[PDB]
């Protein structure tokens, strides 16, 4: 009828009274109905409280694969208003185990794929590694092989990569409704873009000691105004630092800048000369004997 | 010719008296299969020179001679030959049928006597099934099925002492085949090198096997690299009496091609289609940087210092100004470098740390460097000594 508030009011009183008794299945069911109504109102915070309670409930229960899936469907929706890839990623990780023992590869492979791909939008690549390393995630599965190749591609990125990625894949770039609530096609573009832009700076710092800004604006393929901003936000967060020398249009990534490094680097250098002298000493002595022979 | 009946029968008699062991329908039957200049057996020690050299429909008869062979000779010979002979003979359907026959038992338990692996020695009963199920299954069927067979082949390698070596042979040949089966000429180049390395110094070889390995190495070495594209194949047997067949001219053609960097030369290196792969389409840039890097590394400063002109890297590699920018960009990613090239200052200032090619101009360079390292030390010493 459209009386959202009225249906919720009656559902809220019911579930609370029932709690702690009258079947584990029955109680979890009311909570799914409730979150569905809650999300439309704006009641994301009420939805988070409901989420804590159900999460304990699904754990208690043995034989609860249906219950866990149902919780997942509710959980992703609330994260869509907020924006955490960590919430969705973690509870799905606990669903991985349950999907190997109980279910077919038909249930398991769309979930695995969605989870990694969720992490691809996610702007920091440091989660991504963890999920990819996985023993049955590095062997076989077509989608598995597509994600791992992307994982190598980021390492090497010089950000002429992104349109290559954008065109080449279209499933595994727009695929939803298979272990997640979905997300706009247009939202996938937004996220992917930010993630690459950051990762180009991130590699660029290691590989090259200096780059000029004119070259860098061309590499990202981007306007200076934006580049200055993408860089500015990153350095400020302190995942990395870089420094700009504005009248030169040169970006320093810096280099060693302290005595403490240099003393230890020196004592290393000695340590390598020494080791060479002993390896050379025994090695040469050996050479000699077999000249003899 | 008489030589199969002659050699088998006399040696068969010599190493046990007669007792159901002579076999005149064996003697005639093998006689029928191979009386050319190749023979189907040559008994006992002779089984290390003649054993099946054509499709061996004598097989059911030989199962009753495996059931005599142990007391006509030894341990090793039985496990050594009869699995490989079907495989070389291209008797794939037949190989499977014999693996059902043998399965895992040929004298185990309180028969005692230490067990090795097949295709060299008397094996692991289980290890024959495991190794050859992978060898056969790969040829037949898909890559996803292959990854799964390799994981089992890996379990069996791990689960043993390394002592008979035969099992390790099984691992390299098995594993090499997956990289052939896909596209992975670089991964295959590493695996083929290992396969040859633990094949040659212990013998046990077969003209069929060394034909695959030398030709397979030649295709893989063009098809992918990481170290350098031909210096390593001059400390790296490509035709040093492994076999010279199948036009090993290509190796020498490659070094000339690598230096000039002509497209015409790339087609005339091997033959058109097999030069391209499609492997070489990604490959030419990687291969390209390899020739440039080595040539400069020896030449520019006798000491070896990490100073290069950007210009002289372009001039030497023979590529345009943007292109080299992209190629170097990939090259730092690949490592064996680090220390931090400044892409403004036009200073290729990356640290010295890579391996140096061959025993030739390594030695020239070492003498110069030695006189200098020594001289430096001697000055310090002298001054200290005096006061």
């Amino acid at each position: 009828e459209g009386k959202i508030d009225e249906a919720a009011d009656i559902l809220c009183e019911l579930q609370v009274e029932t709690y702690g008794s009258m079947e584990m299945s029955e109680k979890i069911q009311f909570i799914l109905e409730q979150m569905e109504l809650s999300i439309l109102k704006g009641d994301y915070s009420q939805a988070t409280v409901l989420s804590r309670k159900i999460l304990k409930k699904t754990f208690k229960n043995p034989k609860y694969e249906s219950l866990k899936l149902e919780y997942y469907n509710l959980l992703v929706k609330i994260s869509l208003h907020k924006r955490e890839y960590l919430e969705v990623a973690q509870y799905l990780q606990e669903i991985y185990q349950t999907d190997a023992i109980k279910s077919d590869e038909a249930k398991w492979k769309p979930v695995l794929s969605h989870i990694v791909y969720f992490l691809v939008l996610s702007p920091y690549g440091n989660l991504q590694n963890d999920l990819i390393h996985k023993i049955q995630n590095d062997n076989n599965l077509k989608k598995l092989e597509s994600q791992e190749s992307l994982v190598k591609l980021f390492t090497t990125n010089e950000l002429m990569r992104w349109p290559i990625v954008q065109k080449t894949y279209e499933p595994v770039l727009n695929e939803d409704d298979l272990a997640f609530g979905g997300e706009a096609n247009k939202h996938h573009w937004e996220d992917l873009q930010k993630r690459v832009i950051e990762h180009n700076l991130r590699v660029i710092s290691e590989y090259y000691s200096r780059i000029t800004l004119l070259r860098l604006n061309e590499l990202l393929d981007l306007t200076e105004s934006q580049t200055e901003t993408y860089i500015s936000d990153l350095v400020n967060q302190g995942i990395i630092y870089a420094k700009v020398n504005r009248p030169a249009k040169i970006v320093n990534f810096e280099k060693p800048k302290n005595s403490s490094q240099l003393l230890n680097e020196w004592s290393h250098n000695v340590d390598e000369l020494l080791e060479h002298i002993e390896t050379i000493g025994h090695l040469i002595t050996k050479e000699e004997i077999m000249h003899g022979l | 010719m008489f030589n199969n009946h002659e050699i088998d029968t006399i040696l068969s008699t010599l190493r046990m008296e007669a007792d159901p062991s002579l076999h005149p329908l064996f003697e005639q039957f093998e006689k029928f299969y191979e009386e050319k200049l190749w023979f189907q057996l040559s008994e006992s020690l002779t089984k290390f020179f003649d054993d099946a050299k054509s499709t061996p429909l004598r097989l059911r008869l030989y199962d009753n001679f495996v059931s005599k062979f142990y007391d006509k000779i030894n341990q090793l010979s039985v496990v050594k030959y009869l699995l490989a002979s079907l495989k070389d003979s291209k008797d794939f359907d037949e190989s499977l049928k014999y693996l059902d026959d043998l399965k895992a038992q040929f004298q185990e338990l309180d028969s005692k006597k230490q067990r090795n692996n097949g295709s060299k020695d008397h094996g692991d009963g289980i290890l024959l099934i495991d190794s050859e199920i992978a060898r056969t299954y790969l040829l037949k069927n898909d890559l996803v099925k292959a990854r799964d067979l390799l994981d089992d082949l890996e379990k069996t390698l791990d689960k043993k002492d390394s002592i008979p070596l035969r099992i390790t042979n099984s691992f390299y040949s098995t594993n090499s085949q997956y990289f052939k089966f896909k596209n992975d000429f670089n991964s295959f180049y590493y695996t083929s090198l290992l396969y040859l390395s633990t094949l040659e110094p212990s013998t046990s070889i077969t003209l069929a096997e060394r034909q695959q390995l030398a030709y397979d190495l030649s295709i893989s070495a063009l098809l992918g690299d990481k170290i350098y594209n031909f210096g390593e194949l001059l400390h790296h047997p490509i035709m040093e009496t492994i076999v010279n067949d199948s036009n090993y001219d290509w190796l020498f053609q490659l070094l000339n091609a690598l230096t000039v960097g002509d497209f015409d030369k790339f087609d005339s290196l091997i033959k058109v289609q097999i030069s391209k792969i499609p492997i070489l389409a990604q490959h030419e840039s990687f291969l390209r940087q390899k020739i440039c890097l080595m040539t400069l590394i020896e030449t520019v400063f006798v000491k070896n210092i990490r100073m290069l002109s950007f210009e002289d890297i372009s001039k030497a590699t023979h590529l345009p100004k943007d292109n080299v920018e992209h190629l170097v960009m990939r090259a730092i990613s690949l490592g064996l470098l680090k220390g931090s090239i400044d892409q403004v200052n036009e200073l290729v200032t990356i640290s010295w740390v890579q391996p140096r090619i061959i025993s030739g101009d390594q030695i020239t360079k070492m003498k110069d460097r030695l006189v200098e390292w020594n001289d430096q030390v001697e000055k310090l010493g002298k001054k200290m000594e005096a006061r």
